[PDB]
């Protein structure tokens, strides 16, 4: 116990001089954001430039510390935290070769450009672009020459950098007591305390196939829908039993299903919810929607919002000779100095991305006395579930009505819930297939079960093996498809969209049964329950100070990820969805492409 | 008539460290506790053994006053029976005490653009503070086995640190000024009343 003091005296020092850093670092990057000009960006680098040196220089002195001997779990915790440095466990030459295949690789993503093949003069970028073509063009010929240039412009290019960063990042991983840069991921996922509460990454790809394989056949009954609405079109290209192109699914990708929605209304004789109108001719402005979210937050139990809050904040385009970036965020400067940005406008969705952006602040507000090398979430995909219940809450029409946006007499009919909930599943269940299937190939990727002669049978194979998706041309070796994408190309984890995916709706039906709701569960409000509010608030206390495990049986009860409040969520479409589906094909075969 | 000495102390222009607080003496001094009043920003003014109501009556030999700066979230650590940073080894009151605390908020006055680094605490010390005593000393705290030899490094540490206030720190960062007050009875006649 001769180390354990030693432990506590050097991280007491290191939370003193990392609190000041940390917090000039974070003032930097905000005034850069607002008021965009050399100076502040030059001011920004150098503030972030001796944070990172001070956090290098500290866990290299750190590492002297081991963790075997310290029987204390709390500053265990800090420990692994902060020893687990190995992104800098390499010589300097293989990092700048990294550093520069990542830039490259990045650059040619962003600059990339493709060119109509009957207009040479004419050639498109992705974001004022093809975007806008895959999103609302019909034309069959259009979107397949758009979908196949991007692929040839974008994976021959791509294609032998990605097959040099492997290798370099599975070095890099390999000096972490980790075998591959997968595990190294999954390491996130990790848990230790109590007998019961501890996690491995090994468990998760377990849980992961059991929570999919109950998914399937929600997402078979909505694929069977869209392939039998989506032929009213293209009555010539979709066979009724094969899979569904590529180039069809209202996105560049197949990311999100959510442009399909004109071409897939249930009933289009009736239009959604959308108090807009009302909110103009009411007179509300941007300071009203923060005042109803607070309201909303506080009728719960939470606290208030800081006086600092309302005059630190930008909440509304300037509007001057001062550019700003226009992005909603939520940001904790450390010290007890919360803000948001964001440009405000009178709308339905303004109105809703507060009370996320805020959900944010209620949990970094919650976990402010929490050591420094603790104020976090609890596993990557907990901070985003926070944000996505509320905005579920304030969306019901009984409270819409209850704050003077509905008229009073305002019923509710059954055929707007049907489109609400078709509208909801376009999003939330179209792309889990697409998030588990990328992980797969891409932890297969770097564990070595692909080698670099089958890189893209394996991929076009899962497509429609487990999406359902063929592709329209075939495709040789050369072509590198996953890396047409952001997170593949620029070092982004994508299995935190399946976990919060998950843990959304598990919160969501505790907070429900607390507040004793009656009724179906998207027809839920949280509002003027203490109980509600009470549970989340023992949950959001903590952050990384205790397994996630914790943190989870503190809501739900239960110690690991669940899909019964999935499927219980869209009940009434899946029922729906079965009386249409009563003289169709349901499922689909692998042996049909629309090239031979 | 005589009046007595508060406004050079509360009214001060400038606060000591909480580590080299001051310590000032009340002579033959008549005194009266309402002048502290009508200063409407008060967060703090509670008493104890004494009830603040029925002070101008009672006598005393000698009055102490002891004035620091702390952290907003620190105020709750001055006061008897109470486990902390501030109290183990920067200032530490008895179980006994006789007298009572004042705080009020101090942003305009003390916190400043780029950080006030003028204000310091002792972070590491071997054992407790023992009521009612200082302590000014920059030797190096030595936490391991081998020994410190004035030079700062690994296992060897400076005790003294410093705050950096600033104007956008939150309600429980900004500095707050702290005035003890302590009455005690001695044989000699008692010659402070109001
Ligand atoms: C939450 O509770 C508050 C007060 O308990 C409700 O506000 C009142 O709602 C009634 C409707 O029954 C109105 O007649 C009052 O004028 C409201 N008073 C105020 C001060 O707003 C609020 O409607 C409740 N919210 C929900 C969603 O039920
Ligand atoms: C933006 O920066 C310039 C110089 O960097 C400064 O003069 C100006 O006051 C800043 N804007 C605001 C709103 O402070
Ligand atoms: C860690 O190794 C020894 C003690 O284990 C220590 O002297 C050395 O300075 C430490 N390494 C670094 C880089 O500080
Ligand atoms: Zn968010």
């Amino acid at each position: 116990s001769i180390i354990e003091e030693q432990a506590k005296t050097f991280l007491d020092k290191f939370n003193q001089e990392a609190e000041d850093l940390s917090y000039q670092s974070a003032l930097a990057s905000w005034n850069y954001n607002t008021n965009i000009t050399e100076e502040n960006a030059q001011k920004m680098n150098e503030a972030a430039a001796k944070w990172s040196a001070f956090y290098e220089e500290q866990s290299k002195l750190a590492k002297n510390y081991s963790l075997q001997e310290v029987q204390n779990l709390t500053i265990k915790r800090q420990l692994q935290a902060l020893q687990q440095s190995g992104s800098s466990a390499l010589s300097a030459d293989k990092n700048k070769q990294l550093n520069t295949i990542l830039n490259t690789m990045s650059t040619i993503y962003s600059t990339g450009k493709v060119c109509n093949p009957k207009n040479p003069q004419e050639c498109l970028l992705l974001e004022p672009g093809l975007d806008d073509i895959m999103a609302t063009s019909t034309d069959y010929n259009e979107r397949l020459w758009a979908w196949e240039g991007w692929r040839a412009e974008v994976g021959k290019q791509l294609r032998p950098l990605y097959e040099e960063y492997v290798v370099l990042k599975n070095e890099m991983a390999r000096a972490n007591n980790y075998e591959d840069y997968g595990d190294y991921w999954r390491g996130d996922y990790e848990a230790e305390g109590a007998d019961g509460y501890n996690y491995n990454g090994n468990q998760l790809i377990e849980d992961v196939e059991r929570t999919f394989k109950e998914i399937k056949p929600l997402y078979e009954q909505l694929h069977a829908y869209v392939r039998t609405k989506l032929m009213n079109t293209y009555p010539s290209y979709i066979s009724p039993t094969g899979c569904l192109p590529a180039h069809l699914l209202g996105d560049m990708w197949g990311r999100f299903w959510t442009n399909l929605y004109p071409l897939t209304v249930p009933f289009g004789q009736k239009p959604n919810i959308d108090v807009t109108d009302a909110m103009v001719n009411q007179g509300w402005n941007a300071e009203r929607i923060f005042k109803e979210a607070e309201k909303f937050f506080v009728s719960v139990g939470l606290p208030y919002m800081t006086q600092g809050f309302w005059e630190n904040s930008m909440l509304t385009d300037p509007g001057d000779d001062r550019k700003v970036v226009c992005h909603p965020t939520a940001w904790d400067l450390g010290k007890g100095d919360f803000r948001i940005k964001m440009c405000t406008k009178v709308t339905m969705d303004n109105f809703l991305t507060a009370h996320h952006e805020m959900g944010h602040i209620q949990y970094d507000m919650a976990y402010a006395t929490q050591p420094f090398l603790l104020r976090n979430g609890a596993n990557e995909g907990f901070h985003e579930a926070v944000g996505e219940i509320m905005s579920l809450s304030a969306a019901t029409p009984e409270h819409l009505k209850s704050i003077g946006l509905l008229p009073s007499d305002f019923q509710e009919d059954n055929e707007t819930e049907i489109n609400f909930l078709l509208k909801q599943a376009l999003t939330i269940v179209g792309t889990l297939p697409f998030t588990y299937m990328l992980e797969k190939w891409r932890w297969m990727v770097f564990k070595g079960d692909i080698p670099k002669e089958q890189w893209m049978e394996k991929w076009w194979e899962m497509k429609r093996e487990i999406v359902g998706v063929v592709e329209p041309l075939p495709h040789d070796e050369t072509y590198c498809d996953p890396a047409a994408l952001f997170h593949v190309s620029n070092d982004y984890s994508f299995i935190r969209y399946y976990t919060r995916t998950i843990y959304q709706f598990q919160f969501q039906e505790a907070l429900c049964q607390a507040a004793k709701h009656d009724g179906p569960l998207h027809k839920c409000d949280i509002s003027n329950s203490t109980e509600a509010g009470q549970k989340l608030l023992n949950m959001l206390r903590l952050g990384k100070s205790e397994p996630w495990t914790l943190a989870l049986e503190n809501v739900v009860g239960a110690r690991n990820m669940d899909v019964r409040p999935l499927l219980n969520y869209f009940e009434p479409l899946s029922v729906w969805l079965k009386e249409q589906n009563k003289n169709s094909f349901v499922g689909w075969n692998t042996d049909w492409s629309p090239y031979a | 008539t005589n009046l007595c000495p508060f406004d050079e102390v509360f009214n001060a222009t400038r606060f000591a460290s909480v580590y080299a607080w001051n310590r000032k003496r009340i002579s033959n001094c008549v005194a009266d506790y309402s002048v502290l009043y009508n200063f409407a920003p008060f967060f703090t003014f509670k008493c104890y053994g004494v009830s603040p109501t029925k002070l101008n009556d009672l006598c005393f030999t000698n009055v102490y006053a002891d004035s620091f700066v702390i952290r907003g979230n620190e105020v709750r650590q001055i006061a008897p029976g109470q486990t902390g940073n501030i109290a183990d080894y920067n200032y530490k009151l008895p179980d006994d005490f006789t007298g009572c605390v004042i705080a009020w908020n101090s942003n305009k006055l003390d916190s400043k653009v780029s950080g006030n680094y003028n204000y310091l605490y002792r972070l590491f010390r071997k054992s407790n503070l023992k009521p009612f005593e200082r302590d000014i000393s920059t030797e190096i705290y030595q936490a391991g086995n081998k020994p410190c030899n004035g030079v700062a490094g690994f296992n060897c540490y400076f005790p003294l640190r410093s705050y950096g206030f600033r104007p956008t720190y939150g309600v429980g960062h900004q500095p707050y000024r702290v005035v003890v007050l302590s009455f005690e009875l001695l044989h000699a006649p008692a010659t402070v009343c109001g």
